[PDB]
């Protein structure tokens, strides 16, 4: 171990610190926006949860097939963030396909599809990329959904799955329902409901979607910054705590050095 | 290189294995897999067979004609469908399966010091037969 | 501030020759081993376009 | 002897005729440490006389000058004199200098002086190669983490520097194209430190693009030798140094960001780099 | 003075008749420099005649044979002599070797030497241990670091080496055994790094495997020894070498993959490992 050796390692771990403190600025700015806008769209998906809020709904028995949204960004150095969401997604994959509803999995992060691009790419029907990198809206979750219609596929029963922001340091990784058929829309709940037709139900429930993937979006993305704040932060606790140790180390070595050279030049010096 | 210290039967496939190798060093150095088959988990794949393919016993030298064979057996594509822990096993019953049926083409090998076409061919076919009946 | 402290540069990631140099080295690989082969693509059929005309 | 031969077979050196035109002063490492300390006085004195005697233009060769110093360190200590720092002798600038002032262009006669210097252990600020470098006008310095990267010749671009590299010497152009180039390989540099944590799927496109060019560059510095011929297996170029400063000046420019880099590696000219791409598209 | 009546007890010394099966000679640090370079020569003697003269297998076991070396170091000086690196003497090798090589195996009898050397500032590369490693077909070097973590003993599993771990010697399963289990704590330590400083998190699900799998490992390469029951209060268990190839077997196969890392720590076959993982309910 040389004090060569000892020097790259310690300035490449002091490089690794700088970078990772930065980060934690960059995260920490992009993380107070999200939790800022994240007030107006609690409300709004509030809105849309309102629906099974008090029309209490629930899934008959069965469904022919399923749809679970997972949602998270493609950028990771988050912790578990997409961890967590792909974790839930094969929970429900193995929990649901036993009664014989075919899943399908529409993969919102490249991170949730290449979690599971190698085990349930089948169930992948379409994967939306440029997730995180900007700051969702309506608009996004409208694209997102106008494809997901777009497919054609019967998602007669649905699950969206996100990491709900519950503190700075702390997101839950909550699952909201979603009950896009018809028939399901049209329970025994809604026998007092007046004006709405099957049409205009279904019209609803496509609204719905589209919203709910809007409130799921912040929530994640929120959590997502929180997150990569937390670990850029740690990392750079780690990096401290290891420059530390390879100071002591290149200190204790550049005196041996020392010591080295001038017992081999006193010895040289004796010898004569 | 010892100005061509090398007999060309071994250079044919060497170099080709050693830019193989080369490319698999470059690419697979992070074990942080993310999705690039085509590209990388093709390369990568090879590099693994071709690094079993390395891999060697002790006191077991083998001849210089039958690391061409091994070599060749790796480096032309017929062991990329082959486990990459099972590699090893092919390796080993390859080697003995040349040696005893079809020393004449060991011999062959040996005698011109190259591997022509027609010892090419005649690779390709005890090569790709044996894998199609290595896994009983 | 005092420059006896131990000063790092520019490449000290990948001139440590660590696992951290190392993911940087295969990274940029992986990325752009890709990216020829698009560019290659994009050569091709820009060699087709203009051999059909 | 594997120089010997080539040249006997290159015709620089002539067994019939007398037209040779190189003289070989040859004292191996086989030969005791005070021969090995005065064979390039040996040389450098045949030298002299072809830039005195006969007003010619001399080119001295010498391999591994760093020999003539280490040989001095295998002495002194039987010579009678107390070691200096790592270990070499204490008479070791002075008689360096000694040795390398005699090697120059005087008003009479010029010696372009061609010295390969081992750098130990890959430790430039050894005394030996350190106090060589104040005698030399134009440094080389050969990387061992480039040629691992299989950029052949390793010449450290960052290091390597010359005293003629002036814009009134060598030309505006010239100088702005190898500043430019030093300049995007050290962002590229620095850019690699903060690719290891974030990712190059998470950099910006200035940063990615400054990458890509950086990478070219890089690629296109690589140069097929004739004498590596037998190494590498590709043909030796030579390129002018018109087509070195256009060819660089299009890269940095971004004229052939288009072509891959796989390309640029063990070309010639631009025109070879373009070529190349064409090849491989054809055999995709 | 411990061993002494630890022994007397145990009655390997018996000091009523003959029986006893040790010999003991001591050169302790209490002893003048001159004294402690001729010490082990002396114990090196005693086994001598009873592998030559009366044709019987024996024990040597010498404690710090670096303390041989070190009487030199501190000798040389005053015989005047010119310092060696570090300061040793300038015949370290050579005087090394003419100990060691006293110390063999030969046709008339067999002597398994167990030494113990220490290694100053828990530095490897220092002269003397470097010089004993050439002299020893198996070695074993205990690491502090791996101490601190609590694994007891604190064996290396990547530095120590043998020269029977030969798969025609010891057995292609125990080779093989021992090959997985030094390849996977060697990955695992190749991804120290990146864990130490991104975290766990940002490694490959497979990745995760090799690190939970290496723990496992290490833990269960801890052993409760009968020696130190009197510090840990944890009773020492002598496993069987079967036992603990197969329950390598196990661990690195995947089939105690569900069980806590903890189980594994300073347990002795598989089987307490197990136990102690219900255990943890």
């Amino acid at each position: 171990a040389t004090l060569k050796d000892i020097t790259r390692r310690l300035k490449s771990i002091k490089n690794i610190q700088k970078i990772t403190k930065s980060m934690k600025m960059v995260a920490a700015a992009k993380y107070a926006r999200a939790e800022r806008d994240l007030k107006p769209a609690r409300v709004y998906g509030i809105g849309s949860l309102a629906l099974y809020e008090k029309a209490d709904i629930k899934v008959p028995e069965d469904k022919k097939k399923h749809l679970i949204i997972g949602v998270s960004s493609d950028r990771g150095l988050c912790g578990a963030i997409h961890s967590s969401v792909a974790k839930q997604i094969k929970s429900e994959v193995a929990n649901l396909t036993a009664a014989g509803k075919e899943v399908k999995i529409v993969g919102v992060g490249d991170k949730i599809r290449g979690i599971l691009h190698r085990t349930h790419s089948d169930q992948f029907l379409v994967t939306f990329k440029e997730v995180g990198r900007k700051p969702p809206t309506f608009g996004d979750a409208s694209v997102i959904a106008l494809e997901l219609l777009n497919s054609g596929y019967e998602f007669d029963e649905g699950s969206i799955i996100f990491n709900r922001f519950r503190s700075v340091i702390s997101y839950k990784t909550e699952e909201k329902p979603i009950f896009s058929l018809d028939t399901v829309a049209s329970a025994e709940s809604m026998s007092i409901y007046d004006d709405i037709d099957a049409d205009v139900l279904r019209n609803y429930q496509e609204y719905s979607l589209a919203n709910i993937i809007y409130y799921s979006l912040k929530e994640s993305t929120t959590s997502e910054q929180s997150a990569r704040m937390t670990a850029m932060d740690n990392a750079s606790k780690n990096a401290s705590e290891m420059i530390d140790k390879l100071t002591l180390t290149f200190n204790r070595t550049r005196q041996a050095v020392i010591t080295k050279e001038l017992i081999e030049i006193i010895s040289g010096a004796a010898a004569l | 290189v010892g100005s061509a210290a090398q007999t060309r039967a071994m250079k044919q496939v060497a170099g080709t294995m050693k830019l193989e190798l080369a490319q698999y060093r470059e690419v697979a150095a992070f074990a942080q897999f993310g999705d690039l088959d085509a590209a990388t988990q093709q390369l990568l794949s090879r590099g693994v067979r071709l690094t079993e393919l390395l891999k060697q016993g002790q006191y077991a030298p083998m001849a210089i004609e039958e690391q061409v064979a091994v070599i060749y057996a790796g480096v032309r594509g017929y062991l990329d469908k082959l486990e990459p822990s099972k590699i090893t096993k092919f390796e080993n019953a390859f080697l003995s399966h040349v040696i005893s049926q079809h020393q004449a083409l060991l011999g062959k090998i040996r005698a011109d010091g190259k591997i022509s076409e027609e010892t090419d061919a005649k690779l390709k076919e005890i090569v790709t037969n044996f894998l199609a009946g290595f896994e009983a | 501030d005092t420059p006896e402290g131990v000063r790092s540069g520019a490449g000290a990631v990948r001139d440590a020759g660590g696992a951290f140099g190392k993911k940087e080295q295969a990274d940029e690989e992986r990325y752009f081993r890709a990216r020829a082969r698009e560019q290659l693509a994009a050569l091709k059929k820009h060699h087709e376009n203009e051999i059909s005309h | 002897n594997d120089l010997y031969h080539e040249m006997i077979e290159s015709g620089v050196i002539n067994l019939k005729d007398a037209t040779s035109k190189v003289a070989l002063v040859y004292g191996q490492m086989n030969e005791p440490p005070g021969a090995r300390a005065r064979v390039a006085l040996t040389g450098l004195t045949v030298a002299e006389y072809f830039r005195d005697q006969e007003g010619q233009d001399v080119l001295l060769f010498i391999d591994n000058i760093f020999r003539f110093t280490q040989a001095g360190s295998e002495v002194s200590a039987l010579l009678g004199r107390i070691p200096s720092a790592v270990g070499y002798q204490p008479t070791l600038a002075t008689d360096m200098g000694t040795m390398q002032e005699r090697i120059t262009t005087t008003k009479k006669g010029s010696i372009t002086s061609v010295q390969a210097i081992y750098v130990p252990a890959d430790d430039l600020t050894d005394p030996a190669p350190a106090t060589t470098f104040a005698h030399l006008d134009a440094t080389t310095v050969l990387s061992r983490a480039i040629a691992e990267l299989g950029i052949y010749p390793a010449v450290d671009p960052l290091d390597s520097t010359s005293r003629i590299m002036d814009p009134n010497i060598v030309g505006s152009e010239h100088y702005d194209v190898a500043r430019g180039v030093q300049k995007i390989l050290q962002d590229y540099k620095s850019l690699q430190d903060i690719i290891a944590i974030l990712g190059m799927d998470e950099l910006s496109e200035e940063d990615k693009l400054t990458v890509s060019r950086a990478r070219k560059i890089q690629r296109f510095l690589s140069q097929p030798f004739q004498v590596a011929e037998v190494f590498t297996g590709h043909l030796g170029k030579l390129v002018p140094l018109k087509e070195t400063i256009k060819g660089f000046q299009q890269i940095l420019a971004g004229e052939y960001d288009h072509l891959p880099e796989q390309a640029f590696y063990m070309v010639g000219p631009i025109e070879e780099a373009v070529a190349k791409a064409d090849k491989l598209a054809e055999e995709h």
